[PDB]
């Protein structure tokens, strides 16, 4: 085949990276993000990012999916900032909410300039990264109703 | 406002609203017309197949009968979803390595004969991989037209590794049609292809070690199955249920000299970097009718094993509404208020023309 005459002729391309950028300025829960060192999480509910409170945070629904930002310092530079974004996939969260979490989480890292580096974690399946972020880690019973409507 | 998700397969149109857990409107892309020498569409086609000729306006993926698709196009808006498609945003699909004039007249017509407000055109196998949870995998999509081995990293497919082969349900079909002669039975016609197509979902399976299979089927018959034809005739098939899947792994059954979907699948991964080789390995997301056979994960675990490396940790993943992923998939993405703003308006498409399509839908 012949990837020029073809309809990903662009992809990988410097405007597919604009598009997507621009895109993720439309995301409120991007604003301020990634600005200083520590966790940011936010969880799905009916397609929406919504703010995790910093009270919570380590503790996840497990009928949800999250997206956590880990902002740190890398070792080439103590003064600059570096990101690892795990999107948390609770056992019994549903499809339009795992699905959303991971476009979500390209997005944030689209709106990074693509630094982060992604982590899908699944409960019981978490990274040692994941780990390490948080007895601060807790799993709760249940979780917010999924944004599809059933089609009977 | 509500957008529309609109998945043309080569085969079957899977239509709906965004937001939806499923398409609300399935029905096979056909136009059929008087089999004696005014059309009909989908699933009136199918039920009056006995008088009628059935024709495709897709072939591996492409369109190929324009007109025909635009009786499609509008049989899907005004008689199964009853929407005025000026009213919604919509969203079609595409497989990768189409020829761009696919897309752009997909926009033209959109545009300027259904009016619609905004437009995008997604690439399905994109669209299944976030279905699945995932931003990293290889995605093995094959419908009725075309199976496509798309590598994906961090939400972005990695077009140099993408692989396609114009084989997929429809040759399938087509090569039962012609084996089931060897027992003396003759389907021809384009009604009989349908049948065939039938039994082809009903009783085919991929067999775990085929030359094994081939044994068991001359021993004696105890993988024979009956099958009632639509005038009433009980036909039996036996190894025809495995021969015709095996063609997906063995092509030169239909005189294709490709590789099978499991070298396909290793070649793809085997052209993206080697650092993020074993999340692929560990991410092979089946997506597609064609991919519904029973057998045919295990066969792609064994298969895939055998090429890769003896210590590669292999994983297969068969969601088991794989059918509608690529739907579920563009019903999720629609639901997004971000991924709308990257939609082509009316207002971009009149300044602009068709070309925006690829300037705006990645
Ligand atoms: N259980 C099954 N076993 C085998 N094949 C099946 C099964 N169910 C459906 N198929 C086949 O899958 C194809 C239709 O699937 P699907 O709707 O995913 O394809 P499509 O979107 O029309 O095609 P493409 O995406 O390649 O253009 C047909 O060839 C159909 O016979
Ligand atoms: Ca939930
Ligand atoms: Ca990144
Ligand atoms: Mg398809």
């Amino acid at each position: 085949y012949n990837i020029a005459d073809s309809n990903i002729a662009n992809l990988g391309t410097e405007l597919e990276k604009k598009v997507k950028l621009e895109a993720s300025q439309h995301e409120d829960a991007w604003k301020g993000a990634g600005k200083q060192v520590g966790v940011e999480i936010w969880r799905i509910q009916q397609f929406k990012v919504v703010p995790v409170p910093k009270k919570h945070h380590g503790s996840f629904y497990t009928g949800d999916s999250y997206i956590v930002l880990s902002t740190y310092h890398p070792k080439t530079n103590p003064d600059k900032l570096a990101y690892d974004v795990h999107f948390w996939l609770g056992a019994f969260t549903t499809q339009d909410e795992a699905g959303t979490a991971a476009y979500k989480t390209v997005e944030l890292d689209d709106y990074l300039g693509g630094l982060p580096v992604q982590y899908r974690e699944v409960q019981g399946y978490e990274s040692e990264r994941f780990l390490s972020l948080f007895g601060g880690l807790r799993i709760l019973d249940g979780g917010v109703e999924t944004g599809f409507h059933h089609v009977e | 406002t509500t957008a529309l998700v609109c998945d043309n397969g080569s085969g079957l149109v899977k239509a709906g609203f965004a937001g939806d857990d499923a398409p609300r409107a399935v029905f096979p892309s056909i136009v059929g017309r008087p089999r004696h020498q005014d059309s009909y569409v989908g699933d009136e086609a199918q039920s009056k197949r006995g008088i009628l000729t059935l024709k495709y306006p897709i072939e591996h993926g492409i369109i190929t009968n324009w007109d025909d698709m635009e009786k499609i196009w509008h049989h899907t808006f005004y008689n199964e979803l009853r929407v005025a498609p000026e009213e919604h945003p919509t969203l079609l699909t595409e497989g990768p390595l189409n020829p761009k004039a696919n897309r752009e007249k997909m926009t033209q017509i959109m545009f300027e004969t259904f009016n619609v407000p905004a437009m995008y055109v997604a690439i399905q196998a994109v669209l299944s991989l976030y279905a699945s949870g995932r931003t990293t995998g290889i995605v093995l999509d094959s419908g009725d037209g075309v199976t496509h081995n798309v590598p994906i990293y961090e939400g972005y497919a990695l077009p140099h590794a993408i692989m396609r082969l114009d084989l997929a349900g429809r040759d399938l079909t087509d090569y039962l049609m012609k084996i089931l002669t060897e027992r003396g039975y003759s389907f021809v016609t384009t009604a009989e292809r349908e049948i065939v197509r039938d039994i082809k979902e009903k009783l085919c399976y991929v067999a775990l070690d085929f030359e094994n299979e081939m044994a068991t089927a001359a021993s004696s018959s105890s993988l024979e199955k009956s099958y009632e034809l639509p005038d009433g005739q009980v036909i039996t098939i036996g190894n025809e249920r495995f021969r015709c899947p095996e063609t997906l792994f063995q092509p030169s059954f239909i005189g294709m000299e490709s590789a099978g979907i499991h070298e396909t699948t290793y070649n793809s991964i085997m052209k993206c970097d080697i650092d993020i080789r074993k999340d692929l390995y560990a991410n092979n997301v089946l997506s597609g009718g064609t991919t519904m056979y029973p057998g045919i994960a295990d066969r792609m675990q064994k298969e895939i094993t055998a090429l890769a490396p003896s210590t590669m940790k292999i994983k297969i993943i068969a969601p088991p509404e794989r059918k509608y992923s690529v739907w579920i998939g563009g019903s999720i993405l629609a639901s997004l208020s971000t991924f709308q703003q990257m939609w082509i308006s009316k207002q971009e498409y009149d300044e602009a023309g068709p070309s925006i399509v690829h300037r705006k839908c990645f």
